[PDB]
RNA sequence: CACCCCCGUGCCCAUAGCACUGUGGAACCACCCCACCCCAUGCCGAACUGGGUCGUGAAACACAGCAGCGCCAAUGAUACUCGGACCGCAGGGUCCCGGAAAAGUCGGUCAGCGCGGGGGUU
RNA sequence: UCCCAAAAUGUAACGGAGGCGCCCAAAGGUCACCUCAAGACGGUUGGAAAUCGUCUGUAGAGCGCAAAGGUAGAAGGUGGCUUGACUGCGAGACUGACACGUCGAGCAGGGAGGAAACUCGGGCUUAGUGAACCGGUGGUACCGUGUGGAAGGGCCAUCG
RNA sequence: UCACAAGGCUAAAACCUUAUGAAACUCCGAAGGGGCACGCGUUUAGUCCGGGAGUGAGGCU
């Protein structure tokens, strides 16, 4: 959307399967404070875990 | 406990008193009820950690922090945060605390004569909140802070206020005339 | 005169009297004939009239009152721009309602009092007495 | 109060389901658990409590779980819907459930 | 259902609801009693839950009475109005033809139709 | 979003009012549980309003924000577990001049909650948006100019 | 919901009788309209594929 974003900043959610595949959502900072843990779905074998990198 | 009995030996009592045609149909208590609304201007935790302390070592039973209804008036008024603190005594509990309250609390009482004798829940009932906590069986001003007072509220499962009346007192209870 | 507060504008359209017809809180009344719109200071006049005619103290019942406001715009001004701002306020009296009401005043006192109030008045009038038990 | 039951009965989407549903009551110390074919306003198997009862009050849950599956190898049913009530489905009626959900 | 009654559960979603009132008890229901555990309380067996009585049917429920309230609601007429034609400078209004309300008056109503089970008819 | 808008949709004006360019890691998925505003009587600080209790109580409340519709058998308040705020698709419709846009059963992989029937491909719904172009980044090994490599492109993802 | 006429009543609000306005009020609610099936009954249009357009200032009641 656009630069200035305080509250909610667009993270990429990568796997730990290290496939390649990746998500993208939001998050607050002013409640995920530190990292952002999440189990979805990967296309490259079935059902691994990402951690959201920068 | 011996109150129960008490109680079960003002049935008849309270059966040729009034005629009843049935024991059940008779005058019974319902809860105890104890309220401790300090908040708005008390906005301390140290202060309802302190009526948690003093509740939990009258009342025998753990005190709830019933919040704001989120009502903020022009004042010191505001959405979810402690104003109150509710605890609810029924059944056994009820009849040790009560048994406690005729035995040494309003005797125990600073310049005590009775309380109001005039009608209460007119739909049968019957409250009363009492004042200072300095006039205890348990609450000590050697092992507390400041100085307060709380809420109570009893419920007598009466049809009228006579009848209500009758059972509190033959319960063994001081009416002021 | 005026209502206390509101929404602000408003529009225009007609047809004949819903309630109501009908003499209450009074022996003698005044009835509206044609389909206008009135304008406070035009009751504040009919009011005034029937009120010095009555002295002390007669009774004076004004039924209708203006909830409409009429907007005009500006001086010189090309259409468009914007709607025009609260001019005055009118009450959109339909034909057959009842204006006034007066009682405790002999049929002379009222008669008068009534013609003296229809000169002040956009419409002709028509004045009559009771019987209308509609309801009461 | 009433909620909890309408909720649930609600909740059991009656016809458009197609499998039965299947009742029950134990808040006195005697039951009832009806086997309905919802749709058609006709009530199909069940079996009761209060026709002897062995002695048991709450221990005899299992029992007429059987019982009532006893009665729907018969009748043909090997469908279900567990309508509970306001029970939440703990002791006895999960007594009732698992007696059925062998025993069908 | 054989006749009643009670327990569950439905179609019906107030002419089916509420109040006042009477009836009801071991035969279903209810309160009841106990709770260290299953289970559960933002606190408390109040509620969920668990072991079970007697006692009471007073509360609650079921049933009956009732038209104070609530709800349902005519015919008659009217409002408006499709479509035919008209008057008024205009605000607005009329005639013919069919359709036709709402509110109110008459009233109507303390519902009706099932399924299953239990328990009674010396 | 409401009114205009003439009881189907649609419909203009420098006509009449009001919001949006977000927010939420729980405010989502599921599972389970709870019922509101307000007034009247009586209640230690209070005493207009606080907190407790009794009676009334179909919505006179609440829904992150505007309003409309909606909703008490929950969408409203609370808790447990959780990552369906998921890939590969899409029968069939709504809607638009086009491009867009919207709803969606059902199949597969593979998971979440539930005892289970089941429900879940974000949020009660309707705003929270930007077509192409050129470029950044992670994967991919489709093309690669004598051949084999590599620069470079292409594809899926994605940021400006 | 907002607005409003006389009175009651009460400490003013709520509430009671009487009484009324509303595009952005609605317990209700027509005439008419719109979709679908038939054609029970008359009549002539339609739809699709392809070639050629012009029009996109409207005017009055
Ligand atoms: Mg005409
Ligand atoms: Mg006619
Ligand atoms: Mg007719
Ligand atoms: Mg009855
Ligand atoms: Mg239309
Ligand atoms: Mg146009
Ligand atoms: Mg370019
Ligand atoms: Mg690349
Ligand atoms: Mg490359
Ligand atoms: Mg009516
Ligand atoms: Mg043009
Ligand atoms: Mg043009
Ligand atoms: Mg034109």
């Amino acid at each position: 959307a656009a630069a200035g974003a305080a509250p909610r900043i667009i993270v990429k959610m990568e796997s730990s399967a290290g496939t390649g595949f990746y998500y993208t959502t939001t998050k607050n900072r002013r409640n995920t404070q530190a990292k952002l843990e999440l189990k979805k779905y990967d296309p490259v074998a079935a059902h691994v875990v990402f951690a959201a990198a920068a | 406990q011996l109150k129960t009995k008490y109680n079960d030996q003002v049935r008849p009592a309270l059966m040729q008193q009034f005629g009843y045609s049935s024991v059940m149909a008779v005058p019974r208590i319902e809860k105890i009820v104890v309220n401790e609304g300090l908040g708005s201007s008390k906005e301390d935790s140290k202060a309802i950690d302190k009526a948690a302390k003093e509740l939990a070592l009258i009342t025998l039973q753990k005190p709830i922090i019933t919040k704001a209804k989120k009502s903020i008036s022009n004042f010191k008024l505001r959405q979810g945060m402690p104003v109150g603190i509710k605890v609810t005594l029924r059944g056994e509990r009820m009849y040790v605390f009560l048994e406690k309250l005729i035995n040494i609390g309003l005797p125990r009482i600073r310049d005590f004569r009775g309380i109001n004798p005039n009608a209460f829940d007119g739909r049968g009932n019957y409250n009363l909140g009492i004042k200072e906590q300095l006039i205890f069986p348990e609450i000590t001003y050697d092992m507390v802070d400041k100085t307060r007072g709380m809420d109570i509220t009893i419920v007598t499962t009466a049809k009228t206020d006579e009848e209500a009346r009758a059972l509190l007192q033959s319960m063994g209870l001081p009416f002021r005339k | 005169k005026r209502t206390k507060f509101r929404k602000q504008f408003r529009g225009r359209m007609t047809g004949d009297a819903k309630g109501g017809d009908y003499v209450a809180f009074g022996d003698y009344g005044l009835i509206a004939m044609e389909p206008a719109w009135i304008k406070s200071n035009q009751i504040e006049a009919c009011r005034i009239v029937m009120s010095r005619h009555f002295r002390r103290g007669g009774k004076i019942y004004i039924r209708i009152f203006p909830d409409k406001p009429v907007t005009k715009k500006p001086a010189e001004t090309r259409m468009g721009k914007g709607k025009g701002a609260v001019e005055y306020w009118v009450s959109v009296v339909k034909p057959g309602r009842v204006m006034f009401e007066v009682a405790g005043v002999t049929e002379e006192q009222a008669k008068e009092a009534f013609r003296l109030a229809g000169h002040k008045l956009p419409i002709q009038t028509k004045m009559v007495k009771r019987e209308v038990y509609d309801e009461a | 109060r009433r909620k909890l039951r309408t909720r649930r009965k609600v909740r059991t989407t009656t016809a458009a389901s197609g499998k039965l549903r299947l009742s029950v009551y134990r808040s006195s110390k005697h039951i009832y658990a009806q086997i309905i074919d919802d749709s058609r306003g006709q009530t199909l198997a069940a079996a009761s409590s209060a026709a002897l009862k062995s002695g048991n009050k709450t221990d005899t849950a299992a029992a007429v779980g059987k019982a009532l599956a006893a009665a729907a190898a018969e009748k043909g049913i090997k469908q279900v819907v567990f309508d509970r009530g306001s029970y939440k489905y703990h002791g006895r009626v999960k007594a009732l459930a698992d007696a059925a959900r062998e025993g069908g």
